[PDB]
RNA sequence: GCUGACGACCAUAGCACGAUGGCACCACCUGAUCCCUUCCCGAACUCAGAAGUGAAACAUCGUCGCGCCAAUGGUAGUGUGGUUUCGACCAUGUGAGAGUAGGUCAUCGUCAGCU
RNA sequence: CGCUCAACGGAUAAAAGGUACUCUGGGGAUAACAGGCUGAUACCGCCCAAGAGUUCAUAUCGACGGCGGUGUUUGGCACCUCGAUGUCGGCUCAUCUCAUCCUAGGGCUGAAGCAGGUCCUAAGGGUAUGGCUGUUCGCCAUUUAAAGAGGUACGCGAGC
RNA sequence: CCUCCUAAAGAGUAACGGAGGAGUACGAAGGUGCGCUCAGAACGGUCGGAAAUCGUUCAUAGAGUAUAAAGGCAAAAGCG
RNA sequence: CGAAAGCUAUUUAGGUAGCGCCUCGGACGAAUACCAUUGGGGGUAGAGCACUGUUUCGGCACCGAUGCAAACUCCGAAUACCGAUGAGUAAUAUCCGGGAGACACACGGCGGGUGCUAACGUCCGUCGUGGAGAGGGAAACAACCCAGACCGCCAGCUAAGGCCCCAAAUUCCUAGUUAAGUGGGAAACGAGGUGGGAAGGCAUAGACAGCUAGGAGGUUGGCUUAGAAGCAGCCAUCCUUUAAAGAAAGCGUAAUAGCUCACUAGUCGAGUCGGCCUGCGCGGAAGAUGUAACGG
């Protein structure tokens, strides 16, 4: 699994050896009985979008970060236990940091790259 | 042939049905007794709030 | 995943689940049947996994008959979000189960090995239960 | 194994509260119908009940109800048990000619 | 809002109340021109001594005591007033 | 005894199946000049009639195959007062639906006609 | 007879914005902080045991599901405060919890030994310095027996 | 503004509750008298079939009702 | 004497107005309330599948079994509501006018919508209480339970709640249960706690347990598999010496091997075994200033 991470948005690529196997995109069969936010996960956080209850004097912006994280991590998990494969996480360093401090299962973790390119936009 | 009913519990804070079969046997507060006909009309009233009332 | 074909309302109220059941409370189809004792909500995915317990324990030589169906769309409300704005989507299906319902039978196979996957059926569900056998009256 | 032992059951114990308190005392009410006369309601011990209704040709041979005295040849016809908890709660039996 | 979940469907509109349903119950004095049933459709027929209006209103020809009975072989409910 | 008209009632009155009916009555039936009909049609409506037949229809009679009606008992619910572990329970008053036993091939009124 | 006077009991025939340059009267009737209620979500724990573990469900891990505990994340509510309860971080100074990071005692082990892994007991002490960034955190360097998780108005501005 | 539900078997009854419609149409689609009965299925029949028109037999309405829905509709309120 | 925090409307939403609710005066006088008997219409709780849907199994959309639904109903209560008749009791009902206040409601039950059958949440309906209500109880505690304070008394009886001491009143009586300080927080689930109740199985033709001896031969059943030899898995459960011994219930081996078990015989000698239901208990059970989850 590639675990893709940004501060805006969280996506999910299965991979074999070097190819692409799927997206894990709307049209896909792993994503269709889900009781989690299924990818591509946007962070609509109330902090994101400017309402809720919280204020930016707060500094609440690394709790919302961890806790963003964190339900991006109960998605992968929840795709996971159907199929069992290690997770390389991609993404910012800090990103990297936050879904590890996170993440349930962290044994399954065997790669993290932090400097690839075009998280967001990139195929 | 007459009864004689007493008023055991309050019935300040009853239904007003309740209340109003109270007023209608002649009861007028806790350990009043009144004597009143023993018809199934007045029989009806006390077995509205039979729990209210004793008969004698 | 056990879940209606088209139907005629997207959204149901709450309603209220009160009685006993008096309608599907006898083995009916098979030999042999788990009843539930409490009542609650049968998710599909609860009924999906007692359904998988169970055959699994069979091995394709016996039948299993399922008598709830998750036939009510209960509705979430997203987190981050307030109160009003109409009602929350449909997630899931539930079953409605009172006690003395039947949930699953099982017919063609030994009475220790048909009680022992209704007992690790049973594991899997939100219920009090009881096993019972096919009586006549 | 087809003869039971039953007790009159009057109209001061019939009746939801009077039934709930009948079987509270270990009894299970049941009703004989049918024959040519009026129907006669009985009280069945729960246990003797459960006993007979273990045996699986009970409910397809001629019984015998014996009320204190008068006796009746009969065959159960209905028997409700309890949803949940399972046992009897009341049983019919159709008198036979 | 995490879950794409929250959205639009509006649906807050529904009609004034028509106040319909039964009048004058049965056995009751009335007076010609009294109004009986309110009603959508014939849940109520006319019988002897009530007419009906265009909005199939029940009301009393003249005055009596209503009566509501099931007669026809439709098995229709009817109102009737007898001179009672 | 039977037939017809108009009603009460609106399945315990219905359906299905079988039998009986032509002296009155009814129904088919004959014809289409005339009255009146057909977006074409004497099919229906209508008129003028009795050669034939109770075939169909109709009426009556028979039955339980279906329908329909339907207890008793129990159960569910429930008003009031109390309790409660909120499922319910207790006292009292009510009391289904479903199902079972069982019932049913209707019952009456006014008038006319044949016997 | 002439109204999408449709904000449809229709203010005028006739009408948009900005204010971080601002101001007044009010409100904890109503939001942002912190408390409270709640516990969906979260975190922790437990139940079942498909499977992985070369064999072997239960050394270790635990798919599908189920049940709790905590208040602890993200939330929900609007009960307290708007005739004022100062926000994040740092400094100083702490105090408590135990779901224990080290040190202490153990059972099991896929425990030869050395090292560990899990779980049980245990809160007496102890539990780095720096580079980056306002950071909390995080990454990194080098250590240490260890660099614990938390509560305390996310302790502490009438202490800085 | 209308229809259903919420709405707790008289009426009424709220929510940024769950579902739909209206801001018309028609001088006949109004009045009356008279007359008629639908949808579907099966069977037979030139083109012609799954389905056109024709004939037969079942068929309380499974149709229609200018329109949303509900309630009604055989004395049809449906169709000439 | 005594509300309201409702309805309708509103550039209205914390304002105001009409109506509702309060008061005063006048008119009228039983037209009002309660209950009994009785005339009504209903589509709710429940129930059900006849319609609209939805659902599972079998036979072949239809037949049969089997479930479910606010916007489904072949049905269908209790209450409630609208009438009639009648007794008793009652500081009634209605209308005209003077003066208002109120149009932020709250909680606890009941029926629901919403929410997560969360919220001291929110929105309705209905009852009670507070508001505007003191007194007694619930440790303390508007809204819970009992009960409505005109004033005075060093009189008595009771309600809810209580009676070992704080603290008024039983270290009261009868029959039991619990050993957990359970009582005096917490579930799935686990267990050989303990009491009770309906039945069963076995037994001096020696029952249960222990101990002693055996527990075998076709055969390493066939297949599969590197190997599958009772014991990975798939397909049968046969026969033989038998007093008995499974084509095996476990441990074990890579597979065999090996150790047990089921079962039988012997020894001993009397009751014993396992399910079901029920009462009260046990574990599951970790938090932050201090015992701190009976007020002590």
């Amino acid at each position: 699994y590639t675990v893709v991470l940004t501060r805006d948005k969280a996506r999910l690529i299965e991979a074999a050896n070097d190819r692409v196997v799927a997206e894990f995109d709307t049209d896909n069969a792993k994503q269709n009985n889900m009781e989690g936010i299924p990818f591509p996960i946007d962070n609509n956080g109330l902090y994101t979008t400017g309402d809720g209850g919280s204020d930016r004097s707060a500094n609440n912006e690394n709790s919302y970060l961890k806790e963003f994280f964190n339900q991006v991590d109960k998605s992968v998990q929840e795709l996971w236990g159907e199929h069992k494969m290690p997770l390389v996480i991609v993404g910012d360093v800090r990103n990297i940091s936050y879904y590890k401090e996170v993440c349930d299962r962290p044994e399954n973790i065997i790669a993290t790259v932090s400097n690839l390119t075009e998280l967001e936009d990139g195929n | 042939k007459t009864m004689k009913v007493t008023q055991l519990k309050s019935g300040a804070h009853r239904l007003k049905s309740h209340k109003a079969s109270l007023k209608g046997l002649g009861l007028r507060r806790i350990n009043h007794s009144v004597v009143v006909e023993d018809t199934p009309s007045t029989r009806g009233m006390v077995n509205r709030v039979n729990y209210l009332v004793k008969v004698e | 995943m056990l879940q209606p074909k088209r139907t005629k309302f997207r959204k149901m109220h709450k309603g209220r689940n009160t009685g006993l059941a008096h309608r599907g409370s006898t083995v009916a189809f098979g030999q042999f049947g788990l009843k539930s004792l409490t009542r609650g909500r049968m998710t599909a995915r609860q009924i999906e996994a007692a359904r998988r317990t169970i055959t699994r324990k069979i091995k394709r030589g016996g039948k299993i008959w399922i008598r709830v169906f998750p036939d009510k769309p209960i509705s979430n409300k997203p987190l981050e979000v307030r109160m009003g704005k109409g009602k929350g989507p449909v997630e899931y299906w539930v079953c409605e189960i009172k006690p003395g319902k039947m949930l699953y039978e099982l017919e063609g196979i030994s009475e220790e090995l048909a009680r022992e996957a209704l007992t690790l059926a049973a594991a899997k569900l939100p219920f009090k239960t009881t096993i019972v056998k096919r009586t006549i009256m | 194994h087809f003869a039971l032992n039953a007790v009159d059951r009057s109209a001061e114990l019939q009746g939801k509260g009077a039934s709930r308190r009948l079987r509270k005392q270990n009894l299970v009410p049941a009703i004989i119908y049918g024959g040519n006369e009026e129907p006669a309601s009985i009280s069945i011990k729960i246990n003797e009940l459960v006993k007979a209704l273990e045996f699986e040709a009970f409910f397809s041979h001629i019984l015998t109800i014996t009320v204190d005295g008068v006796e009746e040849q009969a065959v159960i016809k209905a028997l409700q048990r309890h949803p949940a908890k399972g046992f009897p709660m009341h049983a019919d039996f159709q008198r036979i000619v | 809002a995490h879950k794409k979940a929250a959205g639009s469907s509006r649906n807050g509109r529904d009609s004034n109340p028509k106040m319909l349903g039964v009048k004058i119950f049965g056995g009751q004095a009335i007076v010609a021109g009294n109004i009986i049933v309110r009603q959508r459709g014939t849940e109520f027929h006319a019988g002897a001594g009530v007419g009906m209006g265009r909005d199939h209103t029940l009301f009393a020809l003249n005055d009596g005591v209503v009566k509501f009975a099931t007669k026809g072989k439709f098995n229709r409910r009817y109102v009737m007033v007898e001179e009672a």
